RNA sequence: UAGAAGGGGGCCUGACUGCGAGGCCUGCAAGCCGAGCAGGGGCGAAAGCCGGGCCUAGUGAACCGGUGGUCCCGUGUGGAAG
RNA sequence: CUGGCGCCGGUGAAAUCCACCCUGGCGCGGCUGGGGGCCUAACCCUCGGAUGGGGGGACAGCGCUUGGCGGGCAGUUUGACU
RNA sequence: GCUCUCUGCGAACUCGUAAGAGGAGGUAUAGGGAGCGACGCUUGCCCGGUGCCGGAAGGUCAAGGGGAGGGGUGCAAGCCCC
RNA sequence: GGGAACCUGGGGAACUGAAACAUCUCAGUACCCAGAGGAGAGGAAAGAGAAAUCGACUCCCUGAGUAGCGGCGAGCGAAAGG
RNA sequence: GCCCGGAUAGCUCAGUCGGUAGAGCAGGGGAUUGAAAAUCCCCGUGUCCUUGGUUCGAUUCCGAGUCCGGGCACCA
């Protein structure tokens, strides 16, 4: 949807499998179909100044990280690039 | 999470304790209200900084009260003050206990560390105990003249 | 500790109470337990065991000579029968039903020595040694052992009432070890 | 078909293992009969008969799996998974 | 033990005391689980423009995963002889 | 015009992947869906089967929790598996 | 912003084939979108695979319709090595 | 094909962490009753599925066998 630090979201596919196992008898497969796995979001508010982030949350902690650096900037009204940037 | 806390809690208080917390608790509360830090080594060491550094800088008074102590122990004044056998003219202060003191061999001494609840009055041989913690005892041998 | 601590049973009178506890498990699948008749055992106890021969009126020189304190015949089968308080154990060896008066007045008796020359030799070894300690249906073991007389020597426990591991299916672990008696009892690795 | 394939009785388990000349039938693939050799057996004194049932219906390719078994294979080697 | 011995006489089986243990229960501890309340700080809604004040509140929402309902929609199948 | 029914408001419902919009700058004397169809007189019996609504019990139930017990390996601790 | 094809990435059909059809096939094709440039891509081993071995990558010839994959159908189809 | 419970009086179902076999109903004998019920009394009958084994002995405890009833998954 976004990403952020991370990156954004694949789109996998489907099985409808209606079967024994390999471990009694076979085991056939009813369908595929395109499936779409949005990546996790979720959203942040951080002490920059008045700061938000959409982190793929599973990384809300490098928010932080990101946060532990004292840049030496005053406002700018988003501070985010250098931030979400000078970061890595 | 692991979190070096400021301002003391309860299960969780003296400040510079590092205490595993609720990530969320952590995110939250603690940090954002400023009451507690990650354990990241960059926070945890500097806080070791502030642990030797001053667990030795307080220990400092404690190196030269000791290198101090093994001389006003031995050590005694003897004040010439003008008296008359029991009642002195002009009781004597600390002030005159340490004057007459740093002025007669070059120490050093608190006109209020001394430890003194009275400027005497009444010659004699007076032992006392300087200040703070452990105690070094320098005695006053009060003569007329 | 490590192996066994025999020097740990360190009050009371001679400490010959001392015993193999150890745990078990029921039996896997269709089984059971059944103690090895005279377990070996690479000690002597220093016992005058009463060991009975199941002999007649012949055998009354030599199956008290042989490591029995004495030894009865057939002029007791059904004369010590009019009491129940009249009446070790051996048995007559083969098919022949001794159990017409051991059948009846329930205690412990079943196989033993065989010897169709005489009840005494300077062979009769193992008839005075050890014995038996099978199944308790709550959990067997509970074995014996010597007494506070031996330093690694009290470690017979070991390759014997430890080494009883030879008669069991399988669906378990027969551990859970604990030796002594009459004072306490420690336990260590088997 | 009683000059027994029918009715009864005594012992049995050939309702075997390895095979299979030569044919019947036939588009294929299937189905059917089968003497004889070997092994180790049954019944009979013996000659002999015995690879189910008087005979023709009582059945279903492959694929996919399941249970066993075994000389085989088993991804650098050994063992396993298969 | 610091005053019960222990066989008793009988009973399938004998008592002191030590054990390891079967049955069931109780009491502190480890580690995992459920249900009830309270709160706020995330998240959500609002508030003469709030570094905030109200309301809701770990629920909702949303991500991943489970199973179910599911002609709302889709792809299809619905034999031959005659 | 009558009846049934959903909807307490960030309404239900519709469109859209979403943001958002319509509903409505409305608030149950309002919105949505359904059927009948001015008005008059009326609108019986049947909850077996289907649907919907209600039932903090039971039955069954997927991940996941749980690990009795077993297996593959190594000299082993272990690592792995059911 | 533009450019005949060629190129890389992000998305991504059906008809057909299977003599029906759903897995499969057509096919990662058609097309849509972003981007690159005289090319684009790839490229100095967390490689290959059995060789006391080889030594970035790309292209061609073989290897090979082999190994395999597959309602083990229709059909798809490498890599090492040279 | 796996996982559960079972087999006890004619019938429907109980139960000790081994010691007797018990309820409800049907059925028969009696009282009461306008009639028919409901009440009220006394019983009647057992290889506790079949085998072993456990124990001094077993409805029971365990192995195994057959019939019976419930639950779940496959089906070339
Ligand atoms: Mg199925
Ligand atoms: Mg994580
Ligand atoms: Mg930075
Ligand atoms: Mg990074
Ligand atoms: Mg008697
Ligand atoms: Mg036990
Ligand atoms: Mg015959
Ligand atoms: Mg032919
Ligand atoms: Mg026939
Ligand atoms: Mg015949
Ligand atoms: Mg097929
Ligand atoms: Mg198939
Ligand atoms: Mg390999
Ligand atoms: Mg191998
Ligand atoms: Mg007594
Ligand atoms: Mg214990
Ligand atoms: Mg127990
Ligand atoms: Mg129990
Ligand atoms: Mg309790
Ligand atoms: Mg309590
Ligand atoms: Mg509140
Ligand atoms: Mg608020
Ligand atoms: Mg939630
Ligand atoms: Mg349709
Ligand atoms: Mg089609
Ligand atoms: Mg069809
Ligand atoms: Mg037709
Ligand atoms: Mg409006
Ligand atoms: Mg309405
Ligand atoms: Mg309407
Ligand atoms: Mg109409
Ligand atoms: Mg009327
Ligand atoms: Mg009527
Ligand atoms: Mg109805
Ligand atoms: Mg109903
Ligand atoms: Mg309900
Ligand atoms: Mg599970
Ligand atoms: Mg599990
Ligand atoms: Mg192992
Ligand atoms: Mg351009
Ligand atoms: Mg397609
Ligand atoms: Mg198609
Ligand atoms: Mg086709
Ligand atoms: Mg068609
Ligand atoms: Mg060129
Ligand atoms: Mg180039
Ligand atoms: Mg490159
Ligand atoms: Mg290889
Ligand atoms: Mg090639
Ligand atoms: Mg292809
Ligand atoms: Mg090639
Ligand atoms: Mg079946
Ligand atoms: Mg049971
Ligand atoms: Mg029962
Ligand atoms: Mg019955
Ligand atoms: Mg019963
Ligand atoms: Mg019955
Ligand atoms: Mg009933
Ligand atoms: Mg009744
Ligand atoms: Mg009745
Ligand atoms: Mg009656
Ligand atoms: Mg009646
Ligand atoms: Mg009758
Ligand atoms: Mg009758
Ligand atoms: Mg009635
Ligand atoms: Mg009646
Ligand atoms: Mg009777
Ligand atoms: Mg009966
Ligand atoms: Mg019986
Ligand atoms: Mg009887
Ligand atoms: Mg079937």
């Amino acid at each position: 949807s976004g990403k952020r630090p991370i990156v954004a979201n694949s789109i996998q596919r489907r099985g409808k499998a209606k079967r024994e196992g390999g471990v009694g008898k076979k085991t056939t497969g009813i369908s595929k179909r395109r499936q779409y796995p949005n990546l996790q979001k979720v959203r942040v508010r951080v002490a920059g100044q008045e700061i938000t982030f959409r982190v793929a949350a599973s990384h809300i902690p490098k928010v932080y990280e990101l946060v532990e650096r004292a840049k030496g900037l005053k406002l700018e009204g988003l501070s985010p690039k250098e931030i979400k940037k000078e970061l890595l | 999470m692991k979190v070096i806390l400021l301002e003391p809690l309860e299960n969780l208080g003296d400040v510079g304790q590092v205490v595993d917390v609720k990530p969320g608790y952590a995110r939250n509360y603690l940090l954002p209200r400023g009451l507690a830090v990650l354990a990241t080594e960059s926070n945890l060491k500097a806080l070791e900084a502030r642990i030797r550094a001053q667990a030795k800088r307080l220990a400092e008074r404690k190196a030269e009260a000791e290198r101090l102590k093994e001389i006003l122990e031995n050590l005694t004044l003897t004040i010439p003050v003008r008296a008359g056998e029991t009642k002195i003219y002009g009781s004597v202060t600390a002030k005159d206990i340490a004057e007459a003191l740093s002025r007669q061999h070059g120490v050093t001494i608190d006109p209020k560390r001394l430890a003194l609840e009275k400027p005497i009055k009444e010659l004699g041989e007076y032992v006392l105990t300087y200040k703070p913690h452990p105690e070094v005892p320098i005695q006053l041998k009060v003569s007329v003249v | 500790k490590v192996y066994t601590i025999d020097e740990a049973a360190r009050t009371a009178k001679f400490d010959e109470t001392v015993e193999v506890h150890a745990k078990l498990g029921i039996d896997p699948r269709r089984s059971d337990q059944n103690v090895r008749g005279t377990v070996s055992l690479p000690h002597g106890l220093g016992k005058q065991v009463r060991v009975l021969a199941i002999a007649k009126g012949e055998k009354i020189k030599e199956a008290e000579e042989a490591g029995a304190d004495y030894v009865g015949g057939e002029e007791i089968i059904q004369k010590i029968l009019d009491g129940w308080m009249d009446f070790v154990m051996g048995a007559v060896g083969s098919k022949l039903g001794r159990i017409l008066g051991p059948r009846g007045l329930n205690p412990k008796a079943g196989t033993v020595g065989f010897n169709i020359g005489e009840i005494i030799r300077e062979i009769k070894a193992g008839r005075i040694e050890f014995r038996n300690d099978k199944t308790g249906a709550i959990h067997a073991p509970v074995g014996k052992a010597s007494f506070p007389p031996e330093k690694l020597a009290d470690n017979i426990r070991a390759f014997i009432r430890a080494l009883e591991a030879h008669k069991p299916e399988g669906a378990k672990g027969t551990f859970l070890r604990s030796v002594y008696v009459t004072t306490t009892m420690g336990p260590s690795v088997r």
